């Protein structure tokens, strides 16, 4: 039940420059034998927590010279001297020195990335779909920056809200960018009963908004 | 080389007791070190529950006490971690791992997902996502496939057996009425599509599923 309270719960790092992650327990982390047990994980997208650094400053096996760690007692701080596309993930301190171990919340960091206008591509149903008697409409805006970004549906011209699923990627650890899925969904009736689908968005990089439609009676 | 890897069920009903199996390879869980079972809850904070050292000694989560228990059988080199009267609040990935927090070794499972739920497993229903006239200027182009109406997760997709993944992006699972919905975009040069073929390989484990489709043009 000892907390271990991280700052910030998200960092932005422009690649090239230096990053510092903060760690900070309830209690004194200084052991009877001298040692201070703490801990550095890594989290990769897709991947399992890795060890980076142990008795606060020791580092391990393969890890980058990049990687530094240093506190004592209660104020522990993990630093990247710079920071690279690699690095993206989620950074946990653990405390191994009073039952039970216990991990802080964790700090994602993010790559800030030189802004980028969304690739949209919008997908009919798939006449396969169809026969089973649903309809869903695809969307997808593809390697974009920042991940602020607003999508909205129209058929017939009039807004549609209700029956609409977002779902945001990771960022990109190769470009440094974000991707989104909106999905509208609707039955084989109501899709048959309208003609024009447009997907709408509207982010940062435009001062009018993008647009992809069909109409579908054309195909 | 070292390795632990978890084995057991992926869907639990509540009430249920939770089994899972970590082998280990590599190293004699009876030589040295203690042999953890982690889990990570969706959201991201992770929960030390329990050990059992190479000696046979257990350690567990205060919290955890009233329906844990670590066991293990030294002559598989495997320890199996039970829990019970499962909720729907013990759903998360489960890891085992093994580390000192003084030496140099450390070594986590790739971890498994346990969902719990009254739900039934769902084979899903693929589609292929093709344009309906984009492929127009523009030298790349994006196809899809959606994935919809399974449970539980995950699934695993793929494009081209794998012979493709240079511009691939795969969309997290949404839960939309007791059943997840899926998509996958891939993005290739005008060149590959409709000339040579694309396809999006999706496999469900739970249902033993494994579905190919072919992203073929609408005529219109």
């Amino acid at each position: 039940d000892v907390q271990m309270t991280q700052t910030p719960l998200t960092l932005s790092v422009t690649i090239g420059q230096p990053a510092s992650i903060s760690c900070e327990s309830s209690q004194s982390l200084l052991y009877s034998n001298g040692k201070t047990y703490l801990n550095w994980l890594l989290q990769r997208p897709g991947q399992s927590p890795k060890r980076l650094i142990y008795l606060v400053s020791k580092l391990d096996s393969g890890v980058p010279d990049r990687f530094t760690g240093s506190g004592s007692g209660t104020d522990f701080t993990l630093r990247i001297s710079r920071v690279e596309a690699e690095d993206l993930g989620v950074y946990y301190c653990v405390q191994g020195t009073h039952f039970p171990r216990t991990f802080g919340g964790g700090t994602k960091l993010e790559i800030k990335r030189a802004d980028a206008a969304p690739t949209v591509s919008i997908f009919p149903p798939s006449s396969e779909q169809l026969t089973s008697g649903g309809a869903s409409v695809v969307c997808f805006l593809n390697n974009f920056y920042p991940k602020d970004i607003n999508v909205k549906w129209k058929i017939d011209g009039s807004e549609r809200q209700n029956g609409v699923l977002n779902s945001w990627t990771d960022q990109d650890s190769k470009d440094s960018t974000y991707s989104m899925s909106s999905t509208l969904t609707l039955t084989k009736d109501e899709y048959e009963r309208h003609n024009s689908y447009t997907c709408e968005a509207t982010h940062k990089t435009s001062t009018s908004p993008i647009v992809k439609s069909f109409n579908r009676n054309e195909c | 080389g070292v390795q632990l890897q978890e084995s057991g069920p992926g869907l639990v009903k509540p009430s249920q007791s939770l089994s899972l199996t970590c082998t280990v390879t590599g190293y004699s869980i009876t030589s040295d070190y203690a042999w953890n079972w982690i889990r990570q809850f969706p959201g991201n904070k992770l929960e030390w529950m329990g050990y059992i050292t190479y000696s046979g000694s257990t350690g567990y989560n205060p919290s955890l006490k009233s329906r844990i228990s670590i066991t293990r059988d030294t002559s598989k080199n495997q320890f199996f971690l039970q829990l019970n009267s499962v909720t729907t609040e013990d759903t998360a990935t489960y890891y085992c791992a093994s580390y000192d927090d003084y030496t140099w070794f450390t070594y986590w499972g790739q971890g498994t997902l346990v969902t719990v739920s009254a739900a039934k497993t769902t084979p899903p229903s693929v589609y292929p996502l093709a344009p309906g006239s984009a492929a127009q200027t523009n030298s790349m182009v994006t196809l899809g496939c959606l994935v919809k109406g399974y449970f539980p997760e995950p699934v695993t997709v793929t494009w081209n057996s794998g012979s493709l993944s240079s511009g691939v992006h795969t969309f997290p699972a949404v839960l939309q009425s007791d059943l997840y919905t899926l998509s996958s975009s891939v993005t290739v040069p005008s060149s590959p599509r409709p000339s040579e073929t694309v396809t999006c390989n999706v496999a469900h484990p739970a249902s033993s599923t494994k579905v190919d489709k072919k992203i073929v043009p609408r005529d219109c």
